[PDB]
């Protein structure tokens, strides 16, 4: 129980499994240039209302 | 969004709680709105009413991570009376941890979020404390 | 990687159109030719930490 | 500062938004690109015949002369586009997902 | 130092150049000359550690490491050449190549006059282990053992990197002579406290301190047996030679921040010798032993006092010896019965007694027999906890206890009983095994008639 | 080696590495001044030469 | 293609980049991006293919969207300072666009949706160009306007540079892909330290180019695009199998190869400027580069993948291929460690 | 950082104040290493192309020697001459600027209260 | 030689020793200076140790 199961999950396993699902959600795109540049869009309005990079 | 945590960080530990939780919530708000508008960018929704879902849910879970986070950490200053103390802030973590695995109706994913969001806000606490900057500014 | 082979080999590619205050066609002044250059003949040599 | 700044400004942000937010024609997206060039030749223009520049008078003649190549270069990625997917639709450039 | 890594060095075209049936009895033969030059290192001194250049030393700390490090290459050549005897002549050079480039980033590891320099060598240890275990393991688990062997301990070492960039620029070095008289208190801030951790954790997880050693019976059991006999002997003490540096500095504040992995290796001792008592594996038995063994060493660091480090540093060098001796003794039976199965080949005094006999005194000295200097660092180690708390020998007790029960139970379990009927590939006891045996356990104990040599600086 | 040869060697590393880490820590600060007040030949980012500007007399003379 | 248009061509690709690093005249700049993008796509689409023309038809949109945002930077530079010397902007809006221009032209995240598609749609030499040669010029842009470059939106872009480069690359089974997000995540690195110290940044830059052109070639002489044609490797030319090992434990950042010496120094200039958090997230970030580097490395030098008979064929056959400095490339992205000291020449 | 010092005097390799500084010896360590680093460059080349590793193209094995040697020496001057110049920098620096560099007033561990923590 | 490779490792040794014995020389910055061990000079002797 500790150390087969519970020592492997909380350290190892959990972060292999959490950048195993961010690496999915990252390279999950449909390659529709449509979409990269409407996100690039809302990155430059972010980056001015909320982020205030130009001040 | 600055000011959202100038509004947050000027007010001491466990005297406004209102304040504090609403400024919180407001933060965590901004967050999902920008989560949201990413996660509407790159993932189409089949239909406006499914984009507006997702940005009400999105915007919905990471401000009621926020407003329980501040809650319990507001909460637990006036009850502990330390204000300068990170257990605070690690025991509001677990809270909006349990709050997004509720959000997310899982366990696991609630246990793993209070260690890991207590854990770092338990670090910004200690940021606050010791005056730790992570956009430091050049100066040699 | 700013490689200044323009004063390496003494060749001007273009440090012509760079300022107003430079020479001109026909010695036509640009319209703020004196703040110009009391602003340039200031901050000269003294580096833009000291100069703003 | 004047006050058309304010509209040329803002003439090339509305292309901006036009050339960052695809229908489905790559066409209007180089028609976005290419009001984007208008618009940033009439700020400088109008900055240089203000300022009486005068050597900067040639300056927006090399931006117009570079972005209308430019322009020729992306005419003809629309063109090669069109002849391997018989429109120029934006949702058809999807090959490199996988 | 230079008169030990050029030799090492040149080792490199000693195995490259020679003859296709020379590439083992060269580098055996040159390893041993150098092993036998070793000892020039017991040039210490009272006050003064022995100080070569502005780039190596060696204190009395280094030094059994050194000869440790440098003895274990020709037992590791002895060991691993009889599973490789079929690999191609390339492949076997890159093997040895290996090896002897792991002996050259560790006697300039422990030599390290200055902490980054001992960080570059530290993390560069990696690579020869990674590239051992990951190419020449036997099973399919060893890139997976790769994967946590790697990413456990540059985990804990890239913030190590970050605390001592930080010293460099607060101190304005990191020699460790001038560090020895420029060290100032460490008070009780946040900063601190994560200062205390970057320096340690990466040393913890090569210790390996309990609840971060799962690295560990998976790289040391799909390892082969050079991988196995290095990983066990060499490298579990680079951490607390790099606990026994770096905890100069770390002063007062490891006297509070010391209490939870005192509690974690208080029970992780206990933990893993019952872990020992239910293994199915001899090999991780092994390797739940070596974890079992090693908290002791984090205890005695973390306590500080002259006794802890003086069996700490005893405590390392025998527990190198004895581990990589019972690694060979499980190696000798799974190159006839090939599983790694502890109750498979049973009753094996029947008909190897010799290699009973070997199996009986590698038993005796896991269980640190008096007066082996196992019994020396086990009881320095006990004496200072102690002293540190009285409530302290109940534990180490009750590991002695269950120490001493998964030895004669591995002991009885392989070599006594009657023998297993449908295993008839057993052969006698070859030269070569015997001759790595004796090469371990005689060392071992020759140590107890002069033992002054490995009790560390502070002896 | 002797005791001799050893302690004296030790004193002259000991005295190398002092003067090392005391230049290194008289570096940062030299660092930090010159970053901050500018007046250093370090850090100095460049201004407009002032041998490009014409002094000629210009066709209108207001200038 | 013709040679002799194909050499021109990549003149006038190095001419543009050359015009980038010696001009004082931001029009000039604008100019050496415009000749630069001009010549590279006929690189791109050196194969003719859909891929190729979609590849190009992506690296068109970016570029000319980053080149007209330069251009409104340095139009509102000229406003704000009626001039045009390549130096700190002054004007916060400028410095803005151009570093938002910069970044785009870079494929630094979130505007490094175009670098994984681009690079394979296209060849791996073409692809060599893109995550090297075009790396330059922009860079030393970035080297230019450092005084006026907002610190916040700079190691905003390095760390979500670092961080998406990281994750990127766990996914992938296809090796361009897996040097574009190599590329996103070190390009993070580079810009992570320019504020600090921009020599850093140059040795960076210099180790990735050696790194990445000894995979590139490597890539090349060995002819594989997937990490399972890779894999054949060991039954082809084993040695390539050990340069693959060693280069991709180099780029991982292992001691004591020189893939350690650029991090290892950008940890060494982000501490003295007081910081620490910043610095430990992108060396621990590094561990996911590192993870699908040893993935890699599984797949081609440290296990033997099975084989086709058909290699059979090749084995009668050498490597007939200009493997143009690939063991200079190897020795410098492996073993220059000890000569860490060196970069004090880029100062 | 010293980019306005190499700034008047632009795209020299090694200036002429680069000659009063003493140049690496030719059994420089660092360059030994960077002959080292021809040779294996050496055996690669004839290892990538399968020749005889030691034996084939030694005159291709020594051409690659002599080269690294070539570009290392030149390296070296110029990395002695930036360090040097970084020195003289700094001391100039300390030199016009005293109030920013006070002489430390340097007490003995007589006066030195330490406080001392027990490990017990 | 018939047997060249077995002075690989000990010529090695012999240059590691003259390294290091070379290096004593570069480290002599307090010979005959220390507090402890400064005395005068035996004649036929210009060196403490070497
Ligand atoms: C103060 C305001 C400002 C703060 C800073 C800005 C805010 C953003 C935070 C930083 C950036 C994080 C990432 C942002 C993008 C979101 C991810 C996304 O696109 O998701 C879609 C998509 C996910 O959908 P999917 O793939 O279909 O899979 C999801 C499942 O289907 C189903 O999934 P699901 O239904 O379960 O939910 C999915 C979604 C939903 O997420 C949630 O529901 C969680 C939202 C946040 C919860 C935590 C709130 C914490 C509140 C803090 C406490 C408040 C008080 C504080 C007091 C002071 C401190 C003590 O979760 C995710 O997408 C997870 C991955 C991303 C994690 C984002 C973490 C944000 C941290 C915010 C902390 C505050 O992911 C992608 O497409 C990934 C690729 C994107 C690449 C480009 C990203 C660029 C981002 C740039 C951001 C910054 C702007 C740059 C400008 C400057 C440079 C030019
Ligand atoms: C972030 C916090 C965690 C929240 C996300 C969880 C994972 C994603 C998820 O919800 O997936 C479900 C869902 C679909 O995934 P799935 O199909 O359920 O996959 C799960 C499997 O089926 C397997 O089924 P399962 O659901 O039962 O198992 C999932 C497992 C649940 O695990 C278990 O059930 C067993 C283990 C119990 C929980 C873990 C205990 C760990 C205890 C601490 C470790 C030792 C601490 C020692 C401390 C000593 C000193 C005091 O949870 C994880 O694997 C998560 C591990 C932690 C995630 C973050 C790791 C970052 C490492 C970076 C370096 C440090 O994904 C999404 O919808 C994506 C979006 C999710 C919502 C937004 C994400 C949160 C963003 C908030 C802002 C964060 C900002 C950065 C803060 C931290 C860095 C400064
Ligand atoms: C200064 C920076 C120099 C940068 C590199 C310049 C050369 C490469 C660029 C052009 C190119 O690819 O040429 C082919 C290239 C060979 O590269 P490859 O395609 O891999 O050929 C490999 C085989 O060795 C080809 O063998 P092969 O059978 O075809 O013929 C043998 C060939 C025949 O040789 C000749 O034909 C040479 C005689 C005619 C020369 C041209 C006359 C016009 O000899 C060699 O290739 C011997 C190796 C030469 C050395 C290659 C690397 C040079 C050093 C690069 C810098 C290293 C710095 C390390 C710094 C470390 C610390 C940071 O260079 C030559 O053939 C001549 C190299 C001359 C080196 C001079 C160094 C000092 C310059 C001042
Ligand atoms: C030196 C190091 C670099 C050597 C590169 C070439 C090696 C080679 O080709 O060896 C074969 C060659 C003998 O082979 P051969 O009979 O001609 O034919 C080759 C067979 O066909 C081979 O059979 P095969 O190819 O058909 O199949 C077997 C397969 C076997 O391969 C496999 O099965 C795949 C791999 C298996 C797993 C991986 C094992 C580890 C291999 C990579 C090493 C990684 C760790 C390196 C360090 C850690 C950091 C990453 O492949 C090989 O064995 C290929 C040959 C290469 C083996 C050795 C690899 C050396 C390069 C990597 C290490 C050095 C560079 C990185 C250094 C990093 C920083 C320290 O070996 C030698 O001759 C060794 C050199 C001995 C003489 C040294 C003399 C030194 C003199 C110094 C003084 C004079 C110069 C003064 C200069 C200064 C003047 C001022
Ligand atoms: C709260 C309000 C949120 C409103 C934004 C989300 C609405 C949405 O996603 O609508 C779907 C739309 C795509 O249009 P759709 O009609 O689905 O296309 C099929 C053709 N009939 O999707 C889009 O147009 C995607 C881009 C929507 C704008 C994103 C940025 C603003 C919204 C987030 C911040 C507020
Ligand atoms: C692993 C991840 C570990 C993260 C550790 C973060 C440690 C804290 C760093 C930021 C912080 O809180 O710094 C304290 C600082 C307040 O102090 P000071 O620097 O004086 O700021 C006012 C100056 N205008 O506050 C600030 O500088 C601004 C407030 C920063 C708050 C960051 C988190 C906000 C919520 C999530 C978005
Ligand atoms: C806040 C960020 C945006 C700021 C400007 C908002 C303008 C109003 C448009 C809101 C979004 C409407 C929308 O869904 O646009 C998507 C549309 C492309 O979609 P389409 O293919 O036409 O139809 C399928 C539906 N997805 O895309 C378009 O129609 C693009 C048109 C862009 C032209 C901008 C004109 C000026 C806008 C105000 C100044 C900026
Ligand atoms: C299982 C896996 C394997 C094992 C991995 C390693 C596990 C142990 C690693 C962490 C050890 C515990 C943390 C350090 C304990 C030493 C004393 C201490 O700091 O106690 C926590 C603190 C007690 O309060 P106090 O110390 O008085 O606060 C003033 C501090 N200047 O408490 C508080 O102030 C309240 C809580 C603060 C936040 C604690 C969590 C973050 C810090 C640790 C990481």
């Amino acid at each position: 129980l500790l150390d087969l199961i519970w020592l492997e999950t909380i350290l190892p396993k959990t972060i292999s499994l959490a950048q195993m699902k961010m690496s999915t959600t990252i390279t999950s795109q449909k390659g529709l240039i449509k979409l990269y540049f409407l996100s690039f869009l809302i990155t430059i309005l972010i980056s001015t209302t909320l982020l205030n990079f130009h001040e | 969004a600055k000011t959202l945590l100038h509004q947050y960080w000027d007010i001491p530990e466990g005297t406004e709680c209102h304040r504090k939780t609403y400024a919180a919530t407001s933060i965590g708000g901004a967050s999902g709105l920008v989560v949201s508008a990413y996660s509407v960018a790159l993932k189409t929704p089949t239909s406006f009413l499914e984009g507006v879902a997702r940005t009400g849910r999105y915007t919905f879970t990471a401000a009621a991570i926020g407003a329980i986070f501040g809650l319990t950490s507001c909460i637990s200053a006036q009850v502990r009376e330390k204000p300068d103390d990170p257990l605070n802030y690690l025991i509001g973590g677990c809270a909006g941890g349990l709050t997004l695995g509720a959000r997310t109706r899982s366990y696991g994913i609630g246990a793993a979020a209070c260690a890991y969001m207590g854990l770092t806000a338990a670090l910004v606490k200690m940021g606050q404390l010791e005056g730790w900057k992570v956009f430091a500014e050049p100066k040699v | 990687p700013f490689f200044d082979v323009q004063k390496k080999l003494g060749v001007d590619l273009d440090h012509w159109m760079t300022i107003q205050s430079a020479e001109q066609p026909h010695r036509i002044p640009a319209r703020c030719h004196a703040f110009e250059k009391e602003w340039i003949e200031c901050a000269h040599g003294i580096g833009s930490i000291r100069a703003e | 500062m004047s006050l058309v700044y304010m509209n040329i400004m803002m003439a090339f942000t509305v292309s901006l938004t036009g050339l960052l937010m695809y229908r489905s024609h790559l066409m209007s997206s180089l028609l976005c690109l290419e009001g984007m060039m208008l618009s940033l030749f009439i700020l400088a223009t109008l900055m240089i015949l203000n300022s009486h520049f005068t050597l900067a008078s040639m300056m927006p003649i090399i931006l117009l002369v570079f972005a209308a190549c430019e322009a020729a270069l992306g005419l003809s990625l629309l063109v090669m586009v069109s002849n391997t997917y018989g429109t120029d639709y934006v949702q058809n450039l999807n090959l490199l997902q996988c | 130092m230079l008169k030990y890594i050029i030799p090492t060095m040149m080792l490199m075209p000693l195995t490259w150049l020679s003859k296709n049936s020379m590439i083992w009895i060269n580098t055996t033969l040159h390893s041993l000359l150098i092993s036998l030059t070793s000892l020039l290192l017991l040039n210490q001194f009272g006050d003064n550690s022995l100080n070569f250049s502005l780039t190596f030393f060696s204190d009395s700390l280094s030094t059994p490491l050194l000869i440790l490090t440098m003895w274990l290459l020709p037992l590791m050549l002895m060991a691993s050449q009889h599973h490789l005897s079929k690999e191609n002549l390339a492949r076997k050079k890159l093997f040895i190549s290996m090896l002897i480039l792991l002996q050259l980033f560790l006697i300039m590891t422990f030599t390290a006059t200055e902490l980054i320099f001992f960080y570059i060598m530290f993390e560069a240890t990696l690579v020869p282990t990674l590239i051992i275990i990951t190419r020449w393991g036997n099973q399919t688990e060893r890139l997976n053992a790769g994967l946590y062997f790697l990413f456990y301990t540059l985990a804990g070492s890239l913030p190590l990197l970050v605390a001592l960039i930080y010293i460099q620029n607060t101190m304005g070095s990191l020699n460790f002579l001038i560090l020895q008289y420029w060290v100032q208190p460490m008070p009780n801030s946040w900063s601190n406290t994560f200062m205390w951790l970057a320096c340690m954790m990466a040393f913890m997880v090569k210790m390996p301190l309990y609840g971060l050693h799962l690295w560990l019976p998976k790289a040391h059991v799909e390892a082969p047996i050079a991988g196995s006999m290095v990983l066990a002997a060499i490298l579990l003490k680079l951490g607390g030679y790099g606990m026994m540096r770096i905890t100069l500095l770390l002063n007062p504040i490891t006297d509070f921040m010391a209490y939870p992995f005192i509690m974690l290796s208080l029970w992780g001792m206990i933990m893993t010798s019952s872990i020992c008592l239910r293994q199915t594996d001899l090999k991780s038995l092994i390797a739940y032993s070596s974890v079992s063994h090693m908290a002791l060493v984090i205890v005695a660091i973390l306590i500080q006092t002259p006794w802890s480090y003086m069996g700490a540093t005893a405590l390392m060098i025998a527990h190198g010896l004895t581990s990589s001796m019972l690694f060979c003794l499980a190696n000798s039976n799974y190159e006839r019965v090939h599983s790694r199965t502890m109750i498979l080949a049973r009753g094996l005094q029947t008909l190897l007694p010799l290699m009973a006999a070997w199996w009986l005194l590698a038993s005796l000295t896991n269980l640190a027999l008096p007066p082996s200097i196992n019994l020396i660092g086990e009881l320095f180690v006990v004496m200072s906890t102690f002293s540190w708390s009285n409530i302290t020998i109940i534990l180490m007790g009750l590991n002695m206890v269950i120490t001493a029960l998964y030895s004669l139970y591995m002991l009885i379990t392989t070599q006594r009983g009657k023998h297993t009927h449908h295993i008839n590939n057993i052969l006698p006891s070859f030269t070569r095994e015997n001759a790595l045996m004796s090469l371990h356990m005689l060392p071992l104990l020759l140590l107890s008639l002069n033992p002054k040599i490995i009790l560390g600086p502070l002896y | 080696d002797a005791p001799e040869k050893n302690y004296e060697r030790t004193m002259a590393i000991l005295q190398i590495e002092s003067e090392k880490a005391e230049l290194r820590l008289k570096e940062l600060e030299v660092r930090r001044l010159m970053r901050a007040k500018g007046d250093g030949p370090w850090f100095q980012y460049p201004t407009i030469d002032k041998a490009l500007i014409d002094h000629s007399p210009k066709a209108t003379p207001d200038n | 293609m013709n040679p002799i248009i194909l050499i021109i061509i990549l003149m006038t690709v190095m001419l543009g980049t050359i015009i980038v690093m010696i001009s004082t005249h931001w029009l000039l700049i604008w100019i050496g991006f415009e000749m630069n993008m001009l010549a590279i796509i006929p690189i791109m689409m050196k194969k003719h293919n859909p891929r190729a023309t979609e590849a190009s038809t992506k690296y068109f949109l970016t570029q000319s969207t980053a080149s007209m945002l330069l251009m409104m930077a340095i139009i509102i530079n000229l406003m704000f300072s009626g001039q045009w010397t390549v130096m700190k902007l002054f004007n916060p809006m400028a410095s803005m666009l151009m570093t938002m221009a910069l970044a785009m032209k870079l494929g630094m995240a979130p505007f490094h949706f175009w670098v994984p598609e681009v690079t394979q749609g296209i060849p791996l030499s073409s692809g060599l160009i893109l995550l090297t040669w075009q790396k330059l010029a922009p860079m030393s842009v970035l080297y230019q306007i450092l005084p006026s470059i907002n610190l916040d939106l700079i190691l905003t872009l390095s760390i979500l540079s670092i961080t998406i480069g990281g994750w990127g690359g766990l996914n992938q089974t296809q090796l361009r892909k897996i040097m574009a997000y190599s590329s996103i995540a070190h390009m993070g690195w580079m810009t992570a330290v320019l504020l600090y110290n921009p020599t850093m940044t140059l040795l960076n830059l210099i180790i990735y180019i050696i790194m990445t052109s000894t995979m590139f070639t490597l890539f090349m002489a060995n002819s594989t695009t997937t990490t399972l044609s890779l894999s054949h490797t060991w039954n082809k030319a084993p040695i390539m199998t050990i340069l693959v090992l060693i280069t991709l434990l180099s780029m991982g950042g292992l001691p004591p190869l020189s893939g350690f010496m650029p991090k290892w120094m950008i940890i060494q200039e982000m501490t003295k400027n007081d910081s620490i958090i910043l610095p430990t997230l992108m060396a621990i970030t590094a561990l996911l580069n590192l993870y699908f580097y040893m993935r890699l490395t599984y797949s081609t030098a440290l296990t033997m993948f099975p084989s086709t008979n058909n290699m059979k064929m090749k084995w009668q056959f050498p490597t007939t291929k200009r493997m143009t400095l690939l063991p200079t490339m190897t020795v410098l992205s492996t073993m220059l460690l000890p000569l860490t000291p060196i970069l004090s020449i880029l100062e | 950082m010293m980019t306005g010092r190499q700034a008047r005097a632009p795209l020299q390799f090694l200036p002429d104040e680069a000659r009063s500084l003493p140049p690496p010896k030719l059994t420089d360590p660092r360059l030994a290493y960077i002959g080292f680093l021809g040779y294996c460059s050496g055996l690669i080349d004839n290892a990538i192309r399968r020749r005889p590793v030691l034996s084939a193209g030694l005159h291709r094995q020594f051409l690659y020697i002599t080269s690294f040697v070539f570009v290392g020496y030149y390296l070296l001057k110029r990395q002695d001459y930036m360090y040097a110049v970084r020195d003289h920098d700094m001391f100039s620096y300390i030199k016009s600027h005293p109030e920013d560099f006070p002489e430390k007033d340097k007490k003995t561990y007589r006066e030195v209260f330490e406080e001392f923590h027990p490990v017990r | 030689r018939d047997h060249w490779i077995h002075v690989l490792v000990p010529v090695g040794f012999v240059f590691g020793y003259y390294l290091d014995r070379k290096n004593d020389e570069k480290l002599a910055a307090f010979r005959n200076k220390s507090l402890l061990y400064k005395r005068e000079l035996k004649p036929q002797e210009e060196v403490t140790w070497k």
